[PDB]
DNA sequence: ATCGGATGTATATATCTGACACGTGCCTGGAGACTAGGGAGTAATCCCCTTGGCGGTTAAAACGCGGGGGACAGCGCGTACGTGCGTTTAAGCGGTGCTAGAGCTGTCTACGACCAATTGAGCGGCCTCGGCACCGGGATTCTCGAT
DNA sequence: ATCGAGAATCCCGGTGCCGAGGCCGCTCAATTGGTCGTAGACAGCTCTAGCACCGCTTAAACGCACGTACGCGCTGTCCCCCGCGTTTTAACCGCCAAGGGGATTACTCCCTAGTCTCCAGGCACGTGTCAGATATATACATCCGAT
């Protein structure tokens, strides 16, 4: 790239890459850290919080809210399926619990 | 200022409106001792952890913090109180 | 002719000896009036250490020359 | 029968036995040795030098460690030596 | 004269209004009062900040609900509506916290 | 403080059978401060060979051993010059109910024949241990200008 | 006072870029700021066992590759090496 | 004439003889193979240390055992004596493995 | 090359599994659900270990590298290393 | 105590604590390792280990065998409440299962 | 020749010839002491390393080797490994 | 299969309030340039161990049959739990006061990192004898059909 | 309640083999001694919020009564696992043979840590305003008894 602006700016992502590479400078998770782990990690992370946060949004706009409450985003988590098993042991506070009754409680037709 | 039989404060609505949040449509009647008694253990397990934790660095609050940190090192992590 | 030495201990023992002398014998005068082994005994010359083969002449001792000991202290 | 009162003393302490304990190598030592041993001590029996470490994380959670019944032997037949402690 | 519904209804629109709300389900005071009670049993003086007991009783509230979720499972699994002691017995000991 | 009886007890059983060519007794007015006399046994290479050790008694008795030293100059392999013994009974494998007999005893045993698993000192460890005459002479040369 | 950092303004920047009309509170601030914390203490901490396995001393981009292929569920960890490695690659030019 | 058992007799001697013995139970070659064909699946011209298909058997082995044990306790829960697949499905599903 | 492989895991070779486990009575169709979540739990714990595999350059799927993947997945296992 | 011996047997311990200091120090755990620590942590790793092998070894004499088996291992983890909430999720090679049959399953 | 690899085999070897006199062991048994005794020292070690860096310190320190042995062990066990632990630096110390 | 009440839930409108989005000062952390050295990339070699193949023998698998015990459906009983109403209890909210303890700053002293010489603890390789595996015969003990 | 025949399991004595425990050689990692930069231990000050108390609503809890529907015990049917005998299949063991790639060593070069200087990006604080919650009044979906 150029190498004359930010770093952050120089590699396309939004995500801080001075502040991952602190924090793994900082974090003892090894004697030594690339140049190149920093970039990676932030672009994995950005890439990840993208993601819940269009789930979010659409799962916020299908309820005619203009805001993510935290319900939203359990909403947009459970709902999917990959993100659900990454986050399988996760409890979100104020997220309560998707709707499901199983069909035995139903009423007979 | 001892305390006694607090546990009796989790009364059986209270029970009652957990399970039907769970799913559960009838309930017995013998559901609410039981649920007692887990909720007393699992208290006690999170509590001595987060009481370590405090007590090693030499406070005497009990931080959210160190309760978040004992639920992440028990395996029930927990989001929205920072870490 | 004695030598100032500052030992572990700081005391100086008084004694008639010679440069010519191997370090070996001084040694060997050190445990028969002090007691430490030569090889226990370090004899140190501004901060050189020597070697038991050698002797006094060597790096040059002289009249009252102030010197130190260090004890090779192995165990205890 | 009626143990001996030279006999009884503990081997520790020279003394007689308070709240004695019964360790699993049959031997008996009063309970104040007993607790600066494992404390102390390198947690073995002092005289045949047995590891007793499971058998007290066993004892210790139940709190059957002091023998009832040999307390109760030593306090009643001699209860001046008790009172003198 | 008087309308009353059948045996069965109310629980099932309890389930359904309570499935979409995301408030807490214990009264604060009561639950405080009891995390404060094993505190001071576990080590005497302490002090709770807010958040601290906010988040317990989070935590609490997660893993009962969870818990019972488990327990109906296995009480349908038994050709049953009603929610027993066994029940729950059985979902602790699959999941493994008691063995 | 409770020491105080066992130490009394110890007194006692030192006074009544003294044992074997090894006699102790306190200095001064405190019992913690002991200090025993040792004869070079007969079957060793010590002979006519007298010794002296002062004893110290810390606060927590029998539950920790207590320390040795050797006030006088004597040529062992688990010796060090300034006295100090490395033995398994007095550091590593020591129990309250040992007495202060049993390590005298002891002691002298190690006197009668030397330990060569763990050397306090290695250079004449391999000296003894390469033959047993060089040993032997050393052993004299120590023991009639050091001991008489 | 003492200064506390935070992933705060990136993550309203992403959420601008994805959705430009939707707003997020605060208790969902807080929430993204510990999950992301999460995933980076996960990665960082897989990469560096990954690190110590082959006698290495260094964490260099294929540890992170690595780990993240370890981590992540199949299409998400496959998009997230694709996004990775193009940031990458558009970083050493 | 000729002496059988009753059906029951013989499966409890299976269960007493199979728990106190420690040898792995199922056959080294067909597991070899199909740890293979599954490698060959992700990875082309793959090489396997012996030690390696030990350490896979020993840890699928001891995982079934689990399994089975839960299985069975589930059916006993059911009021029924023969384990289903319905007891396997239920199993898993509390235990986390497929929610 | 290898097909239809799952076979191999022979009906006597649950039953005795079972057997260890504490069965008494096996119904007719457990066969059928052991082996797909045998199949499955193989998949699972071999992918992580050709990843381990595929990272050090190497070709030899070694105990080392399922040691680790079965103790990431939560089941450590003793005996073969670590 | 008194210096001038190895540090193993300073503290009367039989694990090494040169080795487990150099592990601490080089293991990437933290930028400073106290002088403490390695005996402290030497000395915990010394107790569990004797408490594991003493009860193996009662399970092996019960057993009639004069050696230790995995068996013996497996045998003395379970039938311990504390040892067996800590290795909960440890799987021994060659270990077996605890005999135990469901009380139903008998025969009447 | 092979280069070095190191075990505890020797140490868990004289530890259990200090508690039965007259028990031997077999290979496998000491593979699986060794990577027991390997778990353990990386469990405590982490969660030390953790609870250092929790409040911002930089030495692993015997105070939270301690604390991570209370919180690892179970009930009694974290007890006597403290008691231990305490005697053995107590002795060393001095 | 409806049809009427009757109840609860869903929908449209005013309003007002406190939390969200944005603006500004500044300071601490990130960026830029330069130097040194060790970590890692690469080429070459050795030999360990993984793959492949043959022959045998025999323990384990495949198949079939008789039947008995267990799964599952249908019925009847009554008892425990759901639903609703009136009453008693303490949660919830606001407002005020006090101080114990968290948090930050300044000194400085002792603990821990670094480096070099050195030597003994621990590892690799060999060897042997005893503990355990195995075989064969007999004693002991559950099991079941028949009384 | 039992007696006895057929069958599985446990004990005991003798033989053999291979691997566990001890010994020897040696190399490198732990030890010891000394020096130096800085981490945290301690004393002191600030000031935030955790605790305690008081009064007023009124919402949730509690106790009681009625009824019904579901849990449970019982019976009957049938069909599907189980135990056993016979036959077919391939697992297991011992053997030989080839070579692929794991493991080690030497060399070199370039990538990152460490230091200094400099400046702007993000954090704390303050302010405006509108998104959502709440109150109020209709519209409609749904349930239950009765035909
Ligand atoms: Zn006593
Ligand atoms: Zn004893």
């Amino acid at each position: 790239s150029a190498k004359a602006c930010t770093r952050s700016s120089r590699a396309g992502l939004q995500f801080p890459v001075g502040r991952v590479h602190r924090l793994l400078r900082k974090g003892n998770y090894s004697e030594r850290v690339g140049a190149g782990a920093p970039v990676y990690l932030a672009a994995v992370l950005e890439y990840l919080t993208a993601e819940i946060l269009e789930l979010a949004g659409n799962a916020a706009r299908d309820n005619k809210k203009t805001r993510i409450i935290p319900r939203h985003l359990q909403l947009a988590i459970r709902n999917d399926e990959e993100l659900n098993k990454l986050l399988g042991r996760v409890t979100i506070a104020q997220g309560g619990v998707l709707p499901n009754i199983q069909a035995v409680l139903l009423p007979k037709k | 200022k001892v305390l006694r039989d607090n546990i009796q404060g989790i009364t059986k609505p209270a029970i009652r409106r957990l399970a039907r949040r769970g799913g559960v449509k009838r309930i017995s009647g013998l559901i609410y001792e039981e649920t007692r008694g887990v909720l007393k253990v699992f208290l006690e397990n999170v509590i001595r952890d987060a009481v370590t934790y405090t007590e090693h660095a030499k406070r005497k609050t009990v931080t959210a913090m160190d309760v978040v940190y004992a639920l992440k090192r028990q395996g029930r992590t927990l989001y929205g109180f920072g870490g | 002719m004695q030598i100032f030495v500052k030992t572990l201990t700081g005391k100086t023992i008084t004694l008639e000896v010679e440069p010519s002398d191997t370090i070996e014998n001084v040694k060997a005068k050190i445990q028969d009036k002090e007691g430490i082994p030569p090889d226990q005994q370090r004899l140190i010359f501004a901060g050189k250490q020597l070697e038991d083969g050698r002797t006094l002449s060597d790096y040059n001792i002289q009249k009252e020359s102030t010197l130190h000991l260090v004890l090779r202290l192995r165990g205890g | 029968a009626i143990p001996s009162l030279s006999e009884c003393q503990c081997g520790i302490c020279m003394e007689i036995l308070v709240e004695p304990v019964t360790l699993p190598c049959n031997h008996t030592l009063c309970k104040p040795c007993f607790q600066s041993t494992v404390e102390k001590a390198s947690l073995c029996c002092p005289f045949c030098r047995r590891r007793v470490s499971s058998w007290t994380r066993y004892h210790t959670r139940r709190n059957s460690l002091v023998n009832v019944e040999l307390w109760t032997i030593i306090q009643k037949h001699y209860p001046r030596e008790c009172k003198l402690r | 004269k008087p309308h009353r519904y059948r045996p069965g209804t109310v629980a099932l629109r309890e389930i359904r209004r309570y499935q979409k709300s995301t408030e807490l389900l214990i009264r604060k005071l009561p639950f405080q009062r009891l995390v404060r009670e094993i505190a001071q049993d576990f080590k005497t003086d302490l002090r709770f900040q807010s958040s601290a007991v906010m988040a317990l009783q989070e935590a609490c509230e997660a893993y009962l609900v969870g818990l019972f979720e488990d327990t109906n499972l296995c009480a349908i699994h038994a050709k049953r509506v009603t929610i027993m002691p066994k029940d729950i017995q059985l979902a602790r000991r699959i999941r493994g916290e008691r063995a | 403080h409770m020491a105080l009886k066992r130490i009394n007890k110890e007194l006692s059983d030192l006074a009544r059978d003294p044992p074997a060519q090894i006699s102790a007794g306190p200095v001064g007015d405190d019992m913690f401060h002991w200090q025993a006399t040792i004869m070079g046994p007969n079957d060793s290479p010590y002979q006519g060979g007298v010794f002296f050790l002062t004893i110290h008694f810390p606060t927590d008795y029998p539950f920790k051993p207590p320390k040795v030293a050797f006030t006088t100059r004597i040529y062992h392999p688990n010796i060090n010059s300034n006295g100090s013994i490395c033995l398994d009974i007095l550091r590593s494998q020591w129990s309250p109910a040992l007495t202060i007999s049993k390590v005298l005893l002891s002691i002298a045993s190690l006197l009668d024949d030397p330990n060569p698993d763990d050397p306090k000192v290695p250079e004449i460890a391999r000296i003894y241990k390469t033959d047993r005459d060089k040993y032997n002479r050393i052993s004299r040369e120590w023991t009639q200008k050091y001991a008489m | 006072r003492s200064r506390k950092e935070s992933y705060s303004i990136y993550v309203y920047k992403v959420l601008k870029q994805v959705h430009p009309d939707t707003g997020i509170s605060s208790k969902a601030m807080g929430i993204m700021n510990s999950f992301v914390n999460d995933i980076f203490e996960r990665i960082a901490g897989e990469a560096s066992r990954l690190a110590h396995y082959n006698k290495r001393s260094t964490i260099t981009s294929r540890e992170i590759q690595t780990a993240v292929r370890l981590l992540l569920p199949g299409e998400l960890a496959k998009h997230a090496v694709s996004e990775g490695t193009k940031a990458v690659t558009k970083y050493t030019s």
